RNA sequence: AGAACCUUACCUGGUCUUGACAUCCACGGAAGUUUUCAGAGAUGAGAAUGUGCCUUCGGGAACCGUGAGACAGGUGCUGCAUGGCUGUCGUCAGCUCGUGUUGUGAAAUGUUGGGUUAAGUCCCGCAACGAGCGCAACCCUUAUCCUUUGUUGCCAGCGGUCCGGCCGGGAACUCAAAGGAGACUGCCAGUGAUAAACUGGAGGAAGGUGGGGAUGACGUCAAGUCAUCAUGGCCCUUACGACCAGGGCUACACACGUGCUACAAUGGCGCAUACAAAGAGAAGCGACCUCGCGAGAGCAAGCGGACCUCAUAAAGUGCGUCGUAGUCCGGAUUGGAGUCUGCAACUCGACUCCAUGAAGUCGGAAUCGCUAGUAAUCGUGGAUCAGAAUGCCACGGUGAAUACGU
């Protein structure tokens, strides 16, 4: 049987999938390199998995869509630390101090009427 | 640069550039339109635009064919 | 809003389906790169009121000429004291 | 601020090697909000500064760093209509964060050609000093003792 | 003064409708006009009928009007008298086949509109305001009405100057959204000055 | 087929509408998958508020267009009966196309 | 929320006077669809056809023309007569009334205090006890899960494969939206008059009004709008009205505000390449295809819309060029030659093509906004609209610094 996981990152929603096999990463139908990710969040991907005994631990097969380049990045972020109820609850205790299963509340606000976006007031002439 | 193919004009002057071939130059005729392109035939033809209070005597020209009648009479009174 | 200039659209508006619409259709396709002759271009002696897009669109109640909106048919002023006064269907504060 | 003391909130640290107080530099050299292309300026300047100098990695810029480091500021008092600069002992968390700025703006004076080359050789006379970050970490300083006086 | 208008605010909320009505952007800017132009003779015909409100409807190529009323002898009359007659001259505004309905408000009082026009009537015949608001307020716990109050605007008793000298008695809830809030807008036409009638009428907490 | 689709304003009127027409089919009949959500359309407006300048001050609106798509799947001469004209119309907008 | 005519009021001309628009009287003519001459047009003067649903014969209801008076008309005057609606102090926490008491009385008390909060929030106390407006809550959206539903959306496990969810099929899941759960200082610890509350921790996707919006008290500035409409009074009334052409609203020795694009190597230019959301669309958005360097034109499917169309989003990233200059920086201005919308682009347009390449190399005193997905930066869409956004509204991408203090 399966074992999935969710989360998303800024209106990217993510779906993460992980079984015990070879350690290659499939994304789309493409590679971790060829996913271009060589610049900041290059790794945020495996951000939840650097405190794990690992060595060439599992399968996994994720898809992104949504957002930008760092709203598909932290989607997957979320995505694997949902998925990691092959391991239920045990290790999750542990992962709560890093805070990756926080799902961050924080989101683009609305253009606001007399504002020229969200917060910044047009300036005015003197007093 | 304006206009696309052909050169849109006015009905009603097109017959009083007809009539100043056919019947002959008189006198500048006093014409409201400002539309209308200069032309080959308009040539050696008095004719008066209007600009706001009465109508200017622009002489036509050869070369004036490239350009509108309305350039020639300008509407703002400076100085 | 000054009743005339409504009587001005009223005569506006009611002569776009006469002069042009049907007989508009001269200009369209014959006006063409095809086969020239510059007949055409004088039917426009036409009385030219009844043009397409002459129409300022003012609103229906009142005739103002501003913030007049497609969708409703009226200007901004009485689309507040409509929609305050409900009218419009499924039309309520936006908030999101 | 008056009510509301914050909470100091943390960012995450640089992914390459791992330093937080990196993660601090790279935003003071971004501009209009390009990560990217500001830690590729950073990372080209820091593989200079070792391979010339012939020192280690994390520990170049460290003790560069540490040269360029204020030891006390003064602040604007303006109390019974007489302006008094009243000098203070800077915080750790405040001396690396007015350090990193001021190696920046030294480097935003300069006339070279690229900003990794620019702010590279900033780094190269922060352990011997004739740049101009060493020049601006001494201001307040010549000030100071002066206005020892207010305390 | 600058509020927001407690009808419009109420329609989310705890409010029915005033338009039941489906339509599609094409036909919607025509259809909105005569659905406000059946009301300027319908009202004008139920000025003296004293009409609460009335709801429009036009359920696929056809037309409705659910009429209320706080005297329902003189809309209705005699048989079909009164009534094909006001059915008659909205399907031709509305070009379409029209029926109609009838519908009996008990207890007058309680309703904005009928209240508003009720104050404002009594303008013409030329009478003290501070009579003519307080006849509004002294059958306000009677019948219904948990809360309730009544605003005048400017031209008070022939001023020179424009006074408010509005009154209160009850609780009126005018910001919370659950609760039931009545209200309706009426202007005077009498000819030494306009003189604006605003009423609050709160009902209940659901 | 049978593939209506349906149109309303409100935030819960549709939801009573597209629920007896279920019941209705699916007793006599079967199969009948049931109503599709579909994506709302909100067509958001904005108008100044004062009626002379005020150029930060205006309100807001919108007109919320919620769809339906029915689904039935057996096409019987029973089921047919005793669904049009018991729908006992509220304004809500059916169409019978592909 | 958009002056090329129109809009449009204002100006110089040409015109009409019971009028352009509405009621009513008398009289004639169906209305209307056809054409020609003159005029810039408003328009007068002809030749055609037509003469339709009721009518003891005086006539009708639609519309046109003529004539007479009641009138119609006014974006004209007064927001120091007004309605309606709105700015701002201010999303600041205040502002008041019943009875009672105090002072001869204006008024006070309540609502003076002691803690606490975003808050007249709440506790205790009190010569006050209560009530109401406001605040908070109820609401919309957003953070998470469950139930209901599976096309046009989506593709794990299965196979058939043109390696395209494309086609059975599977309905998990993302997305989508109806109804619910959950966050209440409640569980624990400490402090505090043992109460309110505060600090910290656990659990939890979200902890102390979660984030944001709607929601703007009593009143003030005789604040703005007689020009949106409505409306008192006043005034014009063969004119300040009405119709039409052209003009102006876009002027130019100047001053100021509000924006855009810059002065560049965090960048320019060229090739290649990856990831959005919110929309709008039938008098419309316009594939695919062909032509043109291009703006666009012709031909021309599909979809009233999770399908089809605008739409190939850009920053970013991969190589190469440029190496500090008034330059491959910047685009102004001007010339030549085009497209598009429309009766119409000259005054007075958008956009494209070739060429020209002003000023400016971080801006004096002074001044403006913003505390977290914010500042800033790079793009898209909509309303307005035939055709003119760098404005406005709406959406998303990347994404900080610093808050010791009053
Ligand atoms: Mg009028
Ligand atoms: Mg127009
Ligand atoms: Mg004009
Ligand atoms: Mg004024
Ligand atoms: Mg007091
Ligand atoms: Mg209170
Ligand atoms: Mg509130
Ligand atoms: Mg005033
Ligand atoms: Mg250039």
């Amino acid at each position: 049987n399966q074992y999935y996981g969710t989360g998303r990152r800024k209106s990217s929603a993510a779906r993460v999938f992980i079984k015990p096999g070879n350690g290659k990463i499939v994304i789309n139908q493409r590679s971790l390199e060829q996913y271009f990710g060589r610049e900041t969040a290059r790794m945020v991907v495996r951000q939840p998995l650097e405190l794990v005994d690992m060595v060439e631990k599992l399968d996994l097969y994720i898809t992104v869509k949504g957002g930008g380049i760092s709203g598909q990045a932290g989607a997957i972020r979320h995505g694997i630390t949902r998925a990691l109820m092959e391991y239920d609850e045990s290790l999750r205790s542990e992962l709560r101090k890093a805070g990756f299963v926080t799902r961050d509340a924080r989101q683009v606000e609305r253009k606001k009427v007399g504002l020229r976006k969200a917060r910044r007031r047009p300036q005015f002439s003197k007093r | 640069r304006s206009l696309k193919k052909g050169p849109f004009i006015d009905l009603h002057l097109l017959k009083k550039v007809e009539k100043a071939v056919e019947s002959g130059d008189k006198k500048p005729l006093r014409t409201w339109s400002r539309r209308s392109t200069i032309f080959p035939n308009m040539i050696g033809l008095t004719i008066a635009v209007h600009n706001g209070r009465q109508h200017v005597p622009v002489f036509v020209t050869d070369e004036m064919v490239g350009h509108k009648l309305g350039e020639f009479a300008p509407t703002r009174t400076y100085r | 809003a000054k009743q005339s200039m409504k009587a001005r659209e009223v005569k506006r508006v009611a002569l776009a389906d006469k002069y042009f619409a049907k007989r508009a259709e001269l200009k369209a396709i014959i006006s063409d790169v095809n086969a020239r002759w510059n007949a055409v271009l004088k039917l426009q002696t036409l009385p030219r009121d009844s043009s397409p897009s002459r129409q300022r669109n003012r609103c229906r109640q009142t005739g103002r000429p501003h913030g007049f909106l497609r969708k409703f048919g009226l200007s901004r002023i009485k689309v507040r004291e409509a929609a305050m006064r409900g009218e419009i269907p499924g039309l309520k504060k936006a908030s999101w | 601020p008056r009510r509301r003391v914050i909470g100091q909130r943390k960012i995450l640290p640089d992914p390459k090697f791992g330093s937080e107080l990196l993660a601090k530099f790279v935003n003071i050299l971004m501009v209009d909000g390009k990560k990217s292309t500001a830690e590729s300026i950073v990372y080209s300047a820091l593989e200079t500064l070792a391979q010339r100098s012939g020192k280690s990695e994390l520990e170049a810029f460290e003790v560069a760093l540490e040269n360029v480091r204020p030891t006390v500021e003064v602040k604007s008092r303006r109390v019974g209509g007489s302006t008094y600069q009243v000098p203070v002992e800077v915080r750790p968390v405040r001396r690396n964060a007015l350090a990193m700025r001021w190696i920046v703006e030294a480097a935003r004076k300069r006339g070279d050609k690229s900003m990794a080359l620019r702010l590279a050789n900033e780094l190269s006379d922060a352990a011997e000093n004739k740049g101009t970050a060493v020049k601006k970490r001494e201001d307040v300083h010549r000030m100071a003792e002066a206005n020892k006086a207010f305390a | 003064g600058q509020k927001v208008h407690p009808n419009g605010i109420r329609l989310g909320i705890v409010k029915p409708w005033n338009s039941t009505w489906f339509a599609n952007t094409k036909e919607f800017a025509d259809n909105l006009d005569s659905d406000f132009k059946v009301r300027q003779y319908l009202t004008k015909e139920l000025a003296k009928a004293s009409v609460s409100r009335i709801v429009i409807e036009r359920p696929a190529k056809s037309i409705r009007v659910t009429i209320h009323t706080a005297r329902p002898g003189i809309v209705i009359g005699k048989k079909g008298e009164d009534v094909e007659k006001l059915r008659k001259v909205v399907a031709d505004i509305a070009g379409v086949p029209a029926q109609i309905n009838i519908a009996e408000v008990r207890k007058p009082e309680l309703d904005a509109k009928l209240v508003a026009d009720s104050i404002t009537s009594q303008l013409e015949r030329r009478v003290m305001f501070r009579r003519a608001m307080k006849r509004a307020v002294q059958n306000a716990m009677r019948l219904g009405a948990k809360g309730i109050k009544v605003e005048v605007s400017g031209r008070l008793g022939g001023a020179e100057i424009a006074r408010t000298e509005w009154y209160r008695e009850g609780r009126v809830p005018l910001h919370t959204l659950r609760a039931d809030i009545d209200y309706n807008t009426s202007e005077a036409h009498t000819t030494y000055g306009v003189i604006g009638v605003k009423v609050w009428i709160f009902k209940g907490e659901i | 087929r049978i593939r209506i689709r349906l149109k309303a304003f409100d935030h819960r009127l549709i939801d009573q509408a597209t629920a007896e027409i279920v019941e209705t089919a699916k007793r006599t009949g079967a199969q009948v998958r049931g109503p599709i959500p579909l994506p709302t359309r909100k067509e958001r407006f904005t108008v100044l508020i004062s009626p002379h300048v005020n150029k930060d001050a205006r309100d807001q609106y919108e007109i919320r267009t919620h769809l339906r798509l029915v689904d039935i799947v057996e096409p019987t001469e029973k089921t047919v009966d005793a669904l049009m004209r018991l729908d006992l119309a509220a304004g809500v907008d059916v169409q019978i196309s592909l």
